[PDB]
């Protein structure tokens, strides 16, 4: 729109306009430094974001999903436009945040926190190993023997259009094991620390999702700080019910931070 | 019979006979003489029993909020096997209102408290039951005192000396109320009390904790 175009423009006229470190801003060059090491995990400052334009604190929680998407789109359209040399290897991006003036302990988050901006910590426990999932929907026709084609995918929902090279026909189908896009996976099970309990009873816990960029960093019993966001499996079997819906809650990680972080770590001041 | 209080109130005609009994200076020995059904040897203690028959005074401490000194009454019987302590008091189990009868190696400390396990009624496990807090003010006729682990008998110090409980487990954590009077039928590590070796050491206990008791007749 007129205004709904200006989101990406604000990012563009942010990353090379809001400048500190005595000139020659990070996000002028920090993105270059991300492309250099082949990471694709650029991270953003909420502090600096508010120091530029406060506006995108309220325009986030109504759908932080679309905020993050409309950001990383800008990272591509900048990178491959100025670094078309990049356009072989990965050519896909998403960004992170590390400034949220809040720690929500566990046993603190409830129905108001639904599907919006979050922070919390805890302790790791046993979880899964290393697996991928899918990323794109494509099958194979057999009435005409064609491909159904690739189809636009919703987060956990079916598509099934009639349009396809088989005279837009062939309701039935089969599926291949290739020509389709993949995505690593790993899980976590988060517990709360033995210091900040309610002083003597059993503790609480909920589970957390990490994604293909995010695996083989955690371990059982490790130190941590994560933004994450509040999930909802939208149906853990609604019907003629219990005395209670069998619902659950997860957090999906955007930016995980280790609070030990025993590697060579810090950025550089300019001088 | 039991202790509802309301469903037990007596008529005045019985009060006639009750105060009639009270009108005997013979009453000091009458009920102690009415303790046994037929036993007619050396009842000289049955007067000492009867102060617990008429089971103690209620010196309440709703007065100052301080120091909570109940009229704690604690006496035990100890001696040889000849005495019918177990059988006398098996019959007295058929006397006491809160009649209990356990003894050394009938139930552990947790065999007295926290009967915790699964319950398929809830389809879950639950924090659960005990023994003594059902027997408040009551008695358990008890024998074979010198039979338990040190796990038990360091509980009894707590109650005999404070008449309390405060509990801490991973599930429920509790500060309940528990309080009552004793009967017991302790025994030594011996077959006969050894002549020229007092129960000051014969029964198996320490140096002045043996002295601690009110008086074991
Ligand atoms: N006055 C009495 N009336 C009835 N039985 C008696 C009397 N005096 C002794 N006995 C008998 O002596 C025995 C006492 O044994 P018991 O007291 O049960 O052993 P312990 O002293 O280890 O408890 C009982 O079997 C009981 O029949």
């Amino acid at each position: 729109l007129g205004p709904r175009t200006e989101i990406a423009n604000r990012f563009q006229s942010f990353l090379r306009t809001f400048v500190d470190e005595r000139g020659a801003y990070t996000y002028r060059d920090r993105i270059r430094r991300m492309c250099e090491q082949n990471m694709s995990s650029f991270v953003v400052s909420y502090t600096d974001l508010a120091n530029k334009e406060h506006v995108l604190a309220y325009f986030l929680p109504e759908a932080p999903f679309q905020m993050l998407e409309i950001f990383d789109k800008v990272a591509k359209d900048m990178v491959l436009s100025i670094f078309p040399t990049y356009e072989r290897v990965t050519t896909e991006i998403h960004v992170r945040i590390s400034e949220l003036p809040l720690i929500e302990e566990l046993r603190t988050f409830r129905k108001l926190h639904l599907n919006q901006l979050v922070r919390t910590l805890g302790v790791v426990t046993a979880t899964t190993g290393v697996l991928p999932q899918l990323s794109v929907i494509k099958y194979d026709c057999v009435k005409c023997g064609y491909v159904l084609g690739p189809f636009v995918q919703s987060q956990n929902t079916e598509i099934k259009p009639g349009s396809c090279p088989e005279c837009q026909s062939t309701g039935p189908f089969s599926i291949n094991m290739e020509q389709t896009l993949y995505r690593n996976y790993q899980k976590i099970t988060l517990q709360e620390s033995p210091g900040r309990i309610p002083a003597g009873r059993i503790p609480r816990s909920k589970d957390v999702i990490l994604l293909a960029d995010l695996c083989d960093q955690c371990k059982p019993g490790d130190e941590l700080e994560v933004t994450g966001i509040y999930t909802n499996n939208y149906d853990g079997s609604l019907n003629t019910d219990q005395g209670f819906p069998v619902f659950a809650t997860v957090i999906i990680a955007n930016h995980v931070v280790v609070k030990d972080s025993k590697q060579v770590v810090q950025s550089l001041t300019d001088e | 019979e039991d202790e509802e209080g309301k469903d037990h109130i007596f008529p005045p005609e019985r009060v006639e006979l009750l105060q009639l009994l009270a009108k005997k200076p013979d009453i000091y020995d009458r009920l102690a003489r009415a303790i046994a059904p037929s036993i007619y040897e050396n009842d000289d203690i049955k007067k000492g029993i009867l102060l617990q028959l008429f089971g103690g005074t209620k010196k309440k401490h709703a007065t100052l909020g301080r120091q909570n000194f109940r009229s704690e009454i604690h006496l035990l019987l100890c001696g040889d096997p000849g005495t019918s302590k177990s059988q006398m008091l098996q019959y007295v189990f058929n006397l006491v209102p809160r009649s209990q009868y356990t003894s050394g190696r009938g139930s552990s400390a947790v065999g007295l408290t926290a009967y915790v396990t699964k319950d398929p009624e809830t389809r879950q496990l639950v924090l659960q039951t005990g023994a003594l807090v059902l027997a408040d003010n009551g008695v358990c006729c008890i024998d074979e005192f010198d039979k338990m682990n040190d796990s038990t008998r360091s509980v009894l110090h707590e109650v005999m000396e404070q008449q309390t409980l405060s509990i801490a487990k991973a599930g429920i954590i509790c500060q309940l109320n528990a309080r009552t009077s004793i009967l017991a039928a302790a025994n030594p590590a011996e077959s006969q009390w050894n002549k020229r070796k007092n129960i000051i050491d014969n029964v198996q206990l320490p140096h002045t904790l043996l002295s601690r008791f009110d008086l074991i007749f």
